[PDB]
């Protein structure tokens, strides 16, 4: 959405949780690794744990339907 | 057609060239790391540079006095 | 003033700037382009009035 | 024809006014803006049309007044 | 539409707006303190200014 | 042919078509007036700022356009100077009394009043007319040069116009005798700067592979001539064959020393990998040459020409002065000059840019057209755009004098006479309007000659300007107007005759 | 170093060019009618309603116009009229200028 | 080998052979250099600047940029 | 009246009116066929303003 590079900074990040760096993410001004305790980007657990959860069970719920059939269309 | 950002390489060229004047600092294409062009071992010839410029000016020139072209339009079926 | 500003904000944003005075510039063209003569004049000396 | 209201209401204006003279104000404002129509697809631009108009207006009926 | 009589209209149009405003403490003009009719036809040489 | 019906609707019909005629042409008035480039067909177009020569490529189909580019034709075959003026003027004059054919204004009414406005201009330009022919014409041609400078005044060749100008006006003054478009002929050049360009008392071409095969000509040779010769000179039954190649390979070596000629002319090539057979004859040849060439080394001193397989002249080496072979920018070229008629003048057109051809032709033979028609013509009145102005407002004012039916349509008339200071001022891209307005101010009052400038785009007295214009030649033209306008005024109804 | 993002996305670039081709279709009909100098504009409505005026925000209020955009410069120079009162004629125009410029 | 319609895009064919068989190489460098050219010469239009003023100050800056281009020359064997 | 104007000893040639009887040039102020001034200066003022307020009026495009 800006014009970033994606996989540099996925290795980046991928090198920074490698060494345990559970804190290392993006920043929109630089497009490099930060501190998101020092840079101010922080997300409240209980919704990320919700979006990944219901993410996970519609991708499930969708998966299990094989076959579609409709009818005579009204119009 | 590469990628690189345009703006940023030519400001910082053209204060480069403003710097040292030098026809051998521009756009590094391949991603060499240098912008010395001539380190590069680029060579075209100056004949060909002064003939693009002034076949393209006289051109334009050209182009710039003409407005007349005829269309019958009538949108045949 | 945009336009010596952007002349002084030199970067990717300094022509974004730049294309904005030109734009905005154009309100004393309409005026001048509703009395007939040339609006480039009309703005070049008032550029050069304000200048001095 | 919203142009045509104006004229006829100005016209009805004219003869509440003076009386006499109705026809002879819309023909005079029918020759006016045929004649400034074309001389504005002479390409010149209707502000200085109507200064013109204005002042010749204002030159004529001073030379009424005077002869 | 009022370019030759604007200066004409100038100082009964002020004087008119100082009528129902404060030119003192009235930080704000109301707009709906004055109406208009919209009189078919006439000529702005007969301007009319009514207090009631 | 849409209401073509007897009467005043034909007519409107031609006016109408005499617009659309005027429109293509309308934007090429002046020397910085727009090109105009149409399909013709095969793709060929053509770049061209003549107006005229845009006539001659057009598609006219209606009959009064066929009327109206005949009448253009006879003008521009009279002079040279001003065709789009003749057209465009005919053109505002029918445009101008439109508006009064539809009221039931007969036209032979129209007629008798242009005929007499035409008069009242022709007195009024006569009456006006002011001689400065001899103002210092055999000597001092200062003023021939400064004359010619006007058609590159303001431009990026001014440097090099006043050198251009002395040398093109020595030239004339030997060769006032009544020069044309083909009479002076000049080549392009490459290479080289601009300011070195030179007009030859000859002609110049270029040995190319159809033209020369032998090299190092004798070029100091003081007998040159020309031999037209109309046959080939390049390199069980077939021995027959073979043996008629050799006779006439044979025979055409001949008519090399034996006749006595130094330059021949083939139309057939000469080949130049053949130059070991063509090294033998040790003289000058010269093939696919331009009937330009031809007509040019014809009337410079004469050349042979030989019709039989042997045929030979008293005139194969006759008199002319001295031969000239000079390689010009690293290419040799032939300069068939030394004749003692040699009414010829070639312009060496040294320059870097090939581009400037047409520039060129704008500017140099315009230049040459100004000295020729301030040579030719004595009277002149200061006019691009200001002697219009004195003929409209000598017309208008005469109106009012006069009561009748002509009063409006002279009145017309005058009106349509403004067109050409607003042609030449909206070609030159300033606001037209203004410009009338200034002129008809600084005229009515300040003064008779007071015209356009294109340089600065501005009023200014044309007099002290040196913008001249021969008067009888604008008479001429401006009769041809009225008359061309008149033909059309006076016309009812076409005769189709399609098939039977 | 050398190149960055590759971007190869681009269709929704050209949609708003098309954004900004209406909206100065507008503002160049609303143009005109700007200064003592100036001239009345010139726009018809597809209904067939008519008004005639100078002050250029009840020409905004004349048009009923599909693209949002123009719907929205409409409530710019309505906002303009409602805060200020004046220059409203301005602020359309600037909009269209600068919407030209992002283009560019 | 383009399906060329209106003549301007033919004399821009000519202007790329002529720099073709001139040279041989740059042929894209005129087309392009004419189409930035014609890129602000429409907005010059749009200001209503005609074109003969546009024409000459082209030919100015073409003289320009070829004294610089042999300014900054540099040959070898 | 271009005699009006144009030669100063014509002052008293300022009155061709139209006698409609036969339709020919005539002196008219012996005529007598008089106008009202403030009738034909209004006359003239109302044309004038009715032409300017609608040159003053193009919003539209039909
Ligand atoms: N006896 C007359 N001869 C010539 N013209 C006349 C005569 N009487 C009136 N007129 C003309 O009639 C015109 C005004 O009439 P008109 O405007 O039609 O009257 P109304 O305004 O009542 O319709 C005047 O311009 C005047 O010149
Ligand atoms: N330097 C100049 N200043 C003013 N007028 C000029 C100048 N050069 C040419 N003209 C005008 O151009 C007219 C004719 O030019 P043009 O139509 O281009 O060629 P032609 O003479 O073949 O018609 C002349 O009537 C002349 O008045
Ligand atoms: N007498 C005047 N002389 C010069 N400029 C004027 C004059 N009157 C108004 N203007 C200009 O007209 C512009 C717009 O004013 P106006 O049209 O009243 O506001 P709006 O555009 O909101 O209707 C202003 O920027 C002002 O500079």
């Amino acid at each position: 959405n800006a014009g970033y590079d994606s996989a540099d900074l996925v290795a980046q990040l991928r090198a920074a949780h490698s060494e345990g760096n559970t804190t290392a993410g993006l920043d929109m001004r630089e497009g490099t690794i930060g501190d998101m305790a020092i840079l101010g980007i922080t997300e409240s657990f209980q919704v990320k744990r919700q979006v990944l959860l219901s993410a996970a069970e519609a991708a499930e719920v969708i998966l299990r339907v094989d076959n579609i059939i409709k009818a005579a269309p009204r119009k | 057609n590469s990628g690189m950002n345009p703006i940023q390489t030519m400001t910082e060229v053209r204060a480069r060239q403003v710097k040292e004047m030098n026809p051998a600092l521009g756009i590094d294409c391949l991603h060499k790391g240098t912008n010395d062009m001539k380190q590069q071992h680029v060579i075209e010839t100056l004949i060909g540079k002064k003939q693009q410029i002034s076949l393209a000016t006289q051109m334009v020139r050209m182009i710039l006095k003409i407005d007349d072209i005829r269309k019958p339009g009538e949108s045949e079926e | 003033r945009l336009t010596e500003y952007s002349r002084t904000l030199s970067g990717m944003e300094s022509y974004c700037v730049r294309a904005f005075a030109d734009a905005m510039e154009v309100i004393p063209s309409t005026l001048a382009e509703n009395a007939g003569l040339n609006p480039i004049s009309t703005v070049t000396e008032l550029r050069n009035r304000h200048a001095q | 024809h919203p142009a045509a209201k104006v004229l006829c209401e100005l016209a009805d204006l004219q003869d509440k006014e003076v009386g006499d003279g109705t026809t002879s104000v819309v023909i005079i404002a029918a020759e006016l803006l045929k004649n400034a129509d074309e001389l504005v697809k002479q390409k010149i631009h209707p502000t200085s049309v109507i200064s013109g108009y204005r002042l010749a207006c204002k030159e004529a009926v001073r030379y009424i007044n005077e002869n | 539409v009022v370019s030759q009589y604007s200066s004409l209209l100038s100082p009964m149009s002020v004087n008119a707006v100082m009528k129902v405003i404060d030119p003192a403490t009235a930080t704000s003009v109301d707009l709906r303190d004055i109406k208009i009719v919209k009189k078919l036809g006439g000529t702005i040489d007969d301007c009319e200014l009514v207090e009631g | 042919g849409t209401d073509s019906s007897q009467g005043i609707p034909q007519l409107v019909s031609n006016i109408s078509a005499c617009q659309v005629i005027a429109e293509a042409v309308r934007t090429t008035l002046g020397p910085r007036g727009m090109d105009k480039l149409i399909v013709d067909g095969r793709g060929k177009a053509t770049i061209s700022n003549d107006g005229a020569t845009i006539l001659k490529l057009l598609d006219v189909v209606h009959p009064a356009a066929k009327t109206l580019v005949d009448i253009a034709k006879s003008q521009d075959a009279e002079v040279g100077d001003g065709t789009t003026s003749v057209t465009l003027l005919a053109a505002e004059f029918l445009k101008q009394v439109k508006p009064y054919v539809e009221e039931g204004l007969h036209p032979q009414i129209i007629i008798r009043a242009f005929r007499t406005a035409t008069q009242l201009a022709v007195n009024k330009i006569k009456e006006i007319a002011v001689t400065v022919k001899k103002a210092d014409k055999v000597e001092q041609r200062k003023l021939l040069e400064k004359c010619a400078m006007t058609a590159l005044s303001s431009k990026l060749i001014s440097q090099q116009k006043a050198f251009f100008a002395k040398m093109v006006v020595d030239a004339v003054m030997m060769l006032d005798d009544l020069l044309q478009l083909k009479m002076i002929g000049i080549k392009k050049v490459q290479g080289g700067a601009l300011e070195d360009s030179q007009l030859v008392a000859g002609v110049a071409f270029k040995k190319t592979f159809s033209y020369a095969g032998f090299e190092m000509q004798p070029k100091k040779y003081h007998n040159p001539k020309i031999a037209l010769l109309n046959v080939e000179l390049e390199l069980e039954d077939y021995q027959a064959i073979v043996d008629a190649e050799w006779n006439i390979l044979y025979d055409k070596l001949e008519k090399i020393h034996h006749s006595g000629a130094k330059v021949v002319l083939s139309k057939l090539p000469i080949g130049d990998v053949a130059t070991q057979y063509f090294a033998d004859r040790d003289m000058f040849c010269a093939g696919r040459v331009p009937e330009e060439d031809l007509k040019r080394t014809m009337m410079a001193c004469g050349g042979s020409i030989q019709t039989s397989v042997n045929a030979l002249s008293a005139d194969v080496l006759g008199r002319c002065q001295v031969f000239e072979e000079t390689q010009i920018g690293g290419e040799r070229y032939n300069f068939f000059t030394g004749c003692p008629k040699a009414k010829t003048c070639t312009f060496i057109l040294r320059g870097g840019a090939e581009q400037f051809m047409e520039e060129t032709e704008r500017s140099l033979h315009d230049a040459i057209m100004i000295v020729r028609r301030a040579i030719k013509n004595d009277s002149v009145v200061a006019g691009g755009g200001a002697i219009e102005m004195e003929l409209s407002k000598y017309l208008r004012d005469y109106s009012r004098t006069i009561p009748g039916k002509q009063q409006l349509l002279i009145g017309a008339y005058a009106k349509a006479l403004e067109i050409i200071p607003r042609q030449l001022c909206d070609n030159a891209g300033f606001d037209a309007t203004n410009i009338l307005n200034k002129l008809r101010a600084r005229h009515a009052q300040g003064g008779t000659w007071y015209g356009v400038d294109i340089n600065n785009e501005d009023i200014a007295d044309n007099f002290e300007a040196f913008v001249w214009e021969p008067a009888m030649v604008r008479i001429n033209a401006l009769t041809a107007a009225s008359e061309a306008a008149c033909l059309i005024v006076s016309v009812d109804e076409t005769i189709k005759n399609p098939r039977s | 170093r050398g190149k960055g993002a590759y971007q190869d996305r681009d269709k929704p670039a050209q949609i708003r060019f098309s954004n900004i081709s209406a909206a100065k279709a507008v503002a160049d009909a609303i143009r005109t009618s700007l200064g003592p100098k100036g001239m009345d504009k010139m726009i018809q409505d597809g209904k067939g309603d008519v008004t005639i005026t100078n002050d250029g925000a009840t020409i905004l209020k004349q048009m009923q116009v599909l693209h949002p955009a123009a719907r929205m410069l409409v409530e710019l120079s309505k906002a303009q009229d409602i805060e200020a009162g004046d220059g409203t004629t301005s602020v359309v125009i600037i909009a269209g200028s600068l919407l030209d410029s992002c283009t560019k | 080998m383009m399906d060329v319609d209106h003549q301007i895009a033919k004399l821009m064919v000519e202007l790329s052979k002529s720099q073709d068989d001139e040279i041989g190489d740059g042929t894209t460098g005129v087309v392009v250099l004419a189409g930035a050219l014609l890129e602000e010469a429409e907005q010059l239009l749009d200001r209503g600047i005609h074109p003969i003023r546009i024409a000459d100050g082209y030919e100015q800056a073409a003289r320009v940029a070829i004294e610089h281009l042999d300014k900054i020359s540099d040959s070898v064997l | 009246h271009n005699e009006a104007q144009v030669n100063p000893e014509r002052k008293n040639l300022k009155w061709i009116g139209l006698d409609l009887s036969n339709g020919k040039p005539r002196d008219n102020k012996q005529a007598g066929v008089f106008e009202p001034t403030i009738v034909k200066v209004k006359s003239l003022k109302f044309a004038t303003e009715a032409a300017i307020t609608i040159l003053r009026i193009d919003d539209l495009i039909k």
